[PDB]
């Protein structure tokens, strides 16, 4: 619960200066798409070439102890 | 739907928002739902000019039901709450030159556990026909598949206009199927007059800065299907409650002049502020809402914390709103070539800019190759009026 | 810090949340990082009743100096930003009767580029005070180590000692200490007369809820250091900006008069409403703020969207916030016992309450057993002082 809390606050800030690292984390989860194996892999970069923009957008309005409540680490 | 309603956006007040599910009477006579508070605003939209400006639907949202239907299987308001039924709320409502609307949900039950309309439309269709009542705020709540959420909503567009009444049909359709489905918007614009895209609006800037990102990210899908008699409905308008700065009432206010959305008040108008009253019923900022082009605006561009959003209006004029999404510092200057506003057409060869929000004052002639530079407050939009060639020999 | 200094907490005025580091002053000369600016900020503090209300330090923070050190080793201001320099503008600020602030960073360099003190503590020290500094915050932006960062600062302190003049040091040392190590704030208040605990603060609402909900997660841990001398800065006041509503003002003004918290505002005062300079300037409020008794407030209960806090006032009173933090619907409702509050001796055998915002107004008596009722707004604050049997013909 509380160690999301601490995780997410440092995601917010790293993009609350500003620092563009935006491509720097949609190229670290579009290799984290690797992982599914080389069937999904593809589907995975697809997926997350569009859909990640917005939705980093959407958490960096949500309160970090929303994200944890709503991902299932608190509530 | 083509029914020859919502030819201009859709004006009026809802309780949601300011109200809820306030089931306690005993307790809270004033902020309980109950018919009084109904009357009670449809009073104040004639006395404060909310008619007069143009918000004319005085609807109703969920917990209005009796907990079970009739012995006739028809719906029933409850007896407490409504003890004088909704037919004499509507009437009452008609009298005073207004309209009214009622909620009603595709599935088994409301979103709050009042009875839903599922293998009922015909007979909730006709219910609401005969108790007068002029629009229909359809839910999705409680419903296991999306054949039946699409099945549901068809028949009660077809079973509404079986009727022969005039009505307005405000659809949930796109609001319960985004986060597994991509909605044929077209389908949508056949059988509603507007429908809710994103989740539900609150009185916070959050919601404000969320649904105006999902609406510019899916502004290819959503911005051309848009137009006289189908309309993209971000909610409620929050405009004179607790939890929203006055830059970020006049960021609401403005960005919902530019997407042609229905203004739906939710405030309590027994206790609003003359600040906001005078936002809500502005004459040039309601006009850019109820062009009779009726053609949504979309994102231009974005950047540095910055959004231009450009809306075409009726007459070669435009409508540019300008936000600095930086929410620290001060007054942030913003500096854009004319030629880029409006496809290069919009001040061809001078455009006269008047400035709307957040206050009103005009700007003088602006040539084609001429930069407009203004100043934009944090969580703050700037929302300008172009007009073109066409204007009077005088100036 | 046993220098004499922040008995009470510190009230003041600092620039980066409104003007940040704007330097161009050809484009925006009223709103850029100049030494005009200053001096009308602190004619307002003196023509405005700032300095009646409390708040006397006229703080500045980074995007002062000149982008190289002198021949002599020491800090320069800007030349064109601030011409006559630090020690006429700090004389200036003296004639009207206030005190002045200024920033400085223990690493290489600053938070915006402008040069450090790593290696030139002493002598910055010096330079401060032989212009008629009176406050320092420092940062810790650019610093390699942990060692270099507790070392510094220590440095800085015992440096601020040796020059013998009444300063003010503002510490960012936990700020930075937090990402790598806890915190032994034994040591930090033994340095340092506020420290800074949570990330920078903006015009927003969100980073009110994230600082409250910190600074409630680890009352255990900040609570009991704070007292005289030593206090928890949560960040500058930014109640008069554009980006909060009047309830959510309300909020930040009451619970930061409940923590013990620095009063800083970072705002316009040439461009200020009337309701943001009332509520900056409520007297039974600021009182609440500078208690003699030093205790800070803290959390009592949080559940169904409602928190509540509570602070030792001295004469055995009390300080009750309670925040509606459901931001959607109208007024909610709330009851609590009155023998929950205070460790159960706030209302024992009676007490009088008088609610302070958002209206001031007289709850009447309650008992011991009595249950006390409000209505709080969403996104915000019922502030309530409550008073035992210490008190005499106010009884009647
Ligand atoms: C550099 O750092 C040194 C080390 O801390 C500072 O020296 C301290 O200075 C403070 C000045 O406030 C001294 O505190 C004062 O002590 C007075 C009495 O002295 C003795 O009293 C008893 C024994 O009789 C001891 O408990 C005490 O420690 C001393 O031995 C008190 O009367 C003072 O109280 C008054 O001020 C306080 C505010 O601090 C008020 O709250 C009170 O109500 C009252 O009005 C005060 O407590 C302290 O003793 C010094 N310590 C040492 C070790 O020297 C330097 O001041 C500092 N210099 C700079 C420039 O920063
Ligand atoms: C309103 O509610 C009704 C049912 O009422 C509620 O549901 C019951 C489970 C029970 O709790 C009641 O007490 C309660 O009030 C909903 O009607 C149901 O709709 C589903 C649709 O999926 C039907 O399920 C289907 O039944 C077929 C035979 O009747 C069967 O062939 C289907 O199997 C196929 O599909 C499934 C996929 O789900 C797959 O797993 C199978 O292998 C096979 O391919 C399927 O089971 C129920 O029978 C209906 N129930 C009744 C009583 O008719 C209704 O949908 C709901 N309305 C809304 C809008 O939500
Ligand atoms: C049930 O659904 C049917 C659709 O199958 C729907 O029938 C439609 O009714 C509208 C009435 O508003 C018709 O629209 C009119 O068409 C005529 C030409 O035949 C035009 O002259 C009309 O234009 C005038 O009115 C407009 C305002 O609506 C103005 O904008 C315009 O400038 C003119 O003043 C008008 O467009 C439409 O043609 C039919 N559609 C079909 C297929 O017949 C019916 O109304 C629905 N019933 C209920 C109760 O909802
Ligand atoms: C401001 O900038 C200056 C200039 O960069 C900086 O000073 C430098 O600090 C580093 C700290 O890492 C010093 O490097 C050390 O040098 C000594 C010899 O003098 C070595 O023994 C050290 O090696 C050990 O540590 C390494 C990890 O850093 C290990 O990899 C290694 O195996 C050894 O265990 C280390 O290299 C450097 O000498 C100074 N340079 C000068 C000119 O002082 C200063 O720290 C910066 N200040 C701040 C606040 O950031
Ligand atoms: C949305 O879906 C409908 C299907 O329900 C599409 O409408 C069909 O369009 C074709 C045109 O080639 C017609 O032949 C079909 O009769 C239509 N279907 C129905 C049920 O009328 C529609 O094209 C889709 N929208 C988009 C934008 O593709
Ligand atoms: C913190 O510092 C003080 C004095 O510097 C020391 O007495 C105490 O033991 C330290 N705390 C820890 C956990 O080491």
């Amino acid at each position: 619960c509380q160690d999301c809390i601490q995780m997410v606050t440092d995601i917010q800030t790293a993009v609350r200066t500003n620092s563009t690292f935006v491509q720097a984390l949609v190229e670290h989860v579009k290799e984290e798409c690797d992982r599914l194996g080389p069937g999904m892999a593809d589907i995975c970069k697809n997926y997350i070439s569009q859909y990640s923009e917005i939705a980093i957008q959407m958490m960096m309005h949500m309160q970090p102890k929303e994200i944890c409540a709503l991902v299932g680490f608190c509530d | 739907l083509d029914n020859g309603l919502a030819r201009t956006p859709t004006m009026g007040w809802l309780h949601w928002e300011r109200f809820m599910c306030n089931l306690d009477c005993q307790e809270e006579p004033d902020s309980c739902i109950s018919e009084k508070l109904f009357m009670e605003m449809a009073e104040l939209m004639v006395s404060e000019g909310w008619k007069d400006a143009g918000y004319e639907y005085l609807c109703i949202d969920d917990c209005w039901m009796a907990p079970q239907r009739d012995s006739e299987g028809r719906l029933q308001a409850d007896p407490q709450r409504f003890p004088h039924g909704i037919r004499q709320l509507a009437n009452y409502v008609h009298s005073k030159g207004l309209k009214l609307g009622i909620y009603a949900d595709v599935g088994n039950k409301t979103c709050a556990g009042f009875p839903g309309s599922f293998g009922y439309y015909d007979i909730d269709a006709q219910t609401f026909a005969d108790w007068g009542v002029d629009l229909l705020k359809f839910a999705g709540c409680y419903c296991d598949s999306l054949e039946n959420l699409a099945d549901g909503y068809k028949h009660m567009s077809l079973a509404l206009n079986r009727t022969g009444r005039s009505i307005v049909y405000s659809c949930e359709w796109p609001l319960y199927m985004w986060p597994f489905q991509k909605p044929n918007y077209t389908e949508i614009r056949q059988y509603c007059n507007h429908w809710r895209n994103f989740a539900d609006i609150d009185d916070s800037w959050k919601s404000i800065k969320s649904i105006l990102d999902w609406t510019s990210f899916n502004q290819e899908r959503i911005v051309d299907v848009a137009g006289p008699g189908g309309w993209n409905d971000p909610d409620m308008l929050v405009i004179g409650n607790f939890g929203l700065s006055w830059n970020q009432q006049v960021t609401q206010m403005a960005l919902w002049a530019i997407m042609a959305a229905p203004l739906f008040m939710s405030n309590d108008l027994r206790h609003i502020s003359p600040q906001a009253k005078a936002l809500l019923q502005d004459k040039d900022v309601i006009a850019i809402n109820q062009d009779p082009l009726g053609k949504q605006g979309y994102q231009l561009r974005q950047g540095d914390n910055f959004e231009v959003w450009e809306r075409p209006l009726s007459g070669l004029a435009w409508a540019v709103a300008m936000i600095n999404r930086q929410e620290i510092g001060g007054p942030r200057s913003y500096t854009i070539a004319v030629a880029s506003l409006g496809k290069g057409v919009a001040c061809n060869p001078a455009c006269f800019i008047t400035q709307l929000l957040p206050v009103k004052r005009k700007l003088g002639f602006y040539e084609w190759t001429s930069r407009l530079r203004s100043h934009i407050n944090p969580t703050g939009t700037v929302l300008l009026q172009l007009e073109n060639t066409m204007q009077m020999s005088l100036k």
